[PDB]
């Protein structure tokens, strides 16, 4: 005359009743400021996002996780616009997504994502829902977190460049400064736990851009080629790589976009003379094109030092001819890589995850 | 960050080890790939001296340039081969190179490197000894690829800078 219920432990799913979708939404993506998780495991929210998908799996309500995951997708979007200049907000919620599209696959039950479960873990998988058009749609969503992230970190650098690492001589603002802001950026990436393997190409992309901006520059500038530029600039980028290697990413291939920049150092130091000279030139210089090599050595100015003739520079001309390079002058400062997000297993276990008082979910149901 | 910046050169023929010497004490690398030094290259590390915090300003190479390369700098490493007796006998000419540019007050260091060539050795320690004690050099003999007395050389050398 009743269907009871059978009684058992927390099995690490969260129920919520189909009225209170919106205020689970506010609460948990769109009011949640990063800081009020302050002491606790990164990327909550992706879990406890997806231990609501899991009670929408097990009670077989394909209508509540559409609606969950549309309507999630949905709110971080409209967090992202709203905080389009936030650094600290667009990394928190692009290690979030990822977080949860870690959690679509490691608990997909498809076998290929869950060789490294433990049998805790395997318990957890979806039983009825494949939902790996979800997977994709994050998957885009990512993407373009991702491309909000780098024009916040070039929009707050890209000022800083110039007067960084041509203008103050160390040997307005200074390399220092640039050290400091993305010390910052690294801080924040790290204490959100965004996968390493995204904070690698974010600073791979950031490099490359310093690269471009400050060759650029060389190229239309000059009364800022010389020797003692040349030094300066190659000081300058050995101080860049050292940072590199004190935060543990001289692997990202950051050092590898900065060739060119380098080059065009050593091109301003170089003895520019001799039928030697030109030779050594064409033989260092492999990242610069004909134009920009050409280019820097025509904008050359001595500090007792002689300028580059139009036979020297016809010489390079001619050596250079025989390989194919690029028409454009410029570097694209904007250029994108295309980045390849990992995925990155955790051990965290559903059923010992509990929300924090500081988050107002107490409208969930711990099943 | 630091208290005190010194500025320190190296210098001695090409292939002697100035560039691994370099990479040892800064990054504790070494390549035994020659790579090529192209204009002036440079590292730095901070080391502690006293309770104060020095930055090392190593500069390593491959005429205008060659005052600023040796303009303000308080340290430098004369550096040579014990393998190889040329790099040595040149030890002269690069000594005549730093006084005729550096400040009389200038701390210098002969280094004789790649000490673990200890069965092709060419100079020995005694009259390398003898010259630098003749021309007020320190002296000391180094292996930039098995690491012995790198950190010494440099340690020592900043320490007599203060
Ligand atoms: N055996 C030995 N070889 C060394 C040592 N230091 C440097 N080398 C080698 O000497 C060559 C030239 O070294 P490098 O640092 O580029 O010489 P540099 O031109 O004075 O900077 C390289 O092949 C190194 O492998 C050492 O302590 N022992
Ligand atoms: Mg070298």
């Amino acid at each position: 005359v009743t269907v009871q219920r059978k009684e058992k432990d927390f099995q690490g799913m969260l129920e919520y009743h189909k009225e209170d979708e919106a205020l689970l939404i506010r609460n948990l993506v769109t009011d949640l400021k990063p800081q009020m998780l302050s002491g606790t495991v990164p990327c909550l929210p992706a879990y406890i996002l997806y231990m609501c998908i899991r009670h929408a799996d097990y009670t077989n309500d394909d209508l509540k996780v559409h609606s969950l995951l549309t309507s999630t997708i949905n709110g971080i979007k409209k967090v992202l616009k709203k905080h389009n200049d936030d650094f600290e907000m667009t990394s928190f919620w692009l290690s979030n997504t990822c977080r949860l599209l870690h959690c679509l696959k490691q608990y997909s039950g498809d076998e290929g994502f869950m060789t490294q479960n433990t049998a805790k873990q395997n318990e957890h998988c979806l039983k009825n829902f494949d939902l790996t058009e979800y997977r994709q749609v994050l998957s885009d969503l990512s993407i373009q977190i991702y491309q909000q992230l780098i024009k916040i970190a070039e929009g707050v650098l890209q000022p800083m460049i110039v007067s960084a690492m041509l203008e103050n001589e160390s040997i307005s603002y200074c390399l220092e400064a640039i050290i400091r802001q993305m010390n910052a950026f690294h801080t924040v990436m790290c204490d959100q736990g965004l996968d390493p393997e995204i904070i690698l190409q974010v600073f791979k992309q950031l490099f490359y851009m310093i690269n471009a901006v400050t060759l650029n520059n060389l190229l239309l500038r000059k009364d800022v080629c010389s020797w003692s530029t040349g030094m300066q600039l190659r000081y300058n980028i050995s101080q860049l790589e050292e940072w590199l290697r004190g935060r543990n990413l001289h692997q990202s291939g950051a050092v590898q976009t900065m060739e060119p920049l380098i080059q065009a150092a050593q091109l301003l130091q170089l003895k520019k003379k001799t039928q030697e000279d030109a030779e050594a030139i064409c033989s260092l210089c492999t990242s610069l094109s004909t134009q920009q090599i050409v280019k820097i050595l025509n904008l050359y100015t001595p500090l007792f030092e002689e300028r580059v003739t139009v036979a020297f520079i016809r010489t390079i001309q001619a050596q250079l001819q025989e390989r194919n390079d690029p028409q454009q002058l410029l570097l694209d400062a904007k250029h994108m890589f295309p980045v390849l997000f990992p995925f990155n297993p955790s051990s965290l276990t559903m059923d010992s995850i509990h929300i924090p008082a500081c988050l107002n979910l107490e409208f969930l149901n711990e099943v | 960050e630091y208290d005190y910046l010194f500025k320190v050169v190296l210098i001695g023929d090409s292939g002697v080890g100035k560039s691994n010497l370099l990479s040892r004490f800064t990054r504790n690398e070494f390549n035994l790939e020659s790579k090529s030094t192209i204009g002036v290259e440079f590292a730095t590390r901070s080391i502690q001296v006293d309770g104060k915090t020095i930055k090392a300003q190593i500069w390593d190479t491959a005429r205008a340039i060659t005052s600023a390369y040796y303009r303000g700098a308080v340290g430098a490493l004369l550096v040579y081969d014990i393998a190889k007796h040329l790099t040595y006998e040149n030890v002269e000419r690069w000594l005549k190179e730093l006084r005729d540019h550096a400040d009389s007050n200038i701390v210098i260091m002969l280094v004789g490197n790649k000490s673990d060539l200890r069965h092709l050795r060419a100079v020995p320690t005694d009259e390398a000894r003898a010259f630098a004690e003749k021309n007020g050099l320190s002296f000391i003999e180094t292996s930039a690829l098995d690491s012995t007395n790198v950190e010494a050389a440099f340690q020592t050398i900043l320490t007599e800078i203060y």
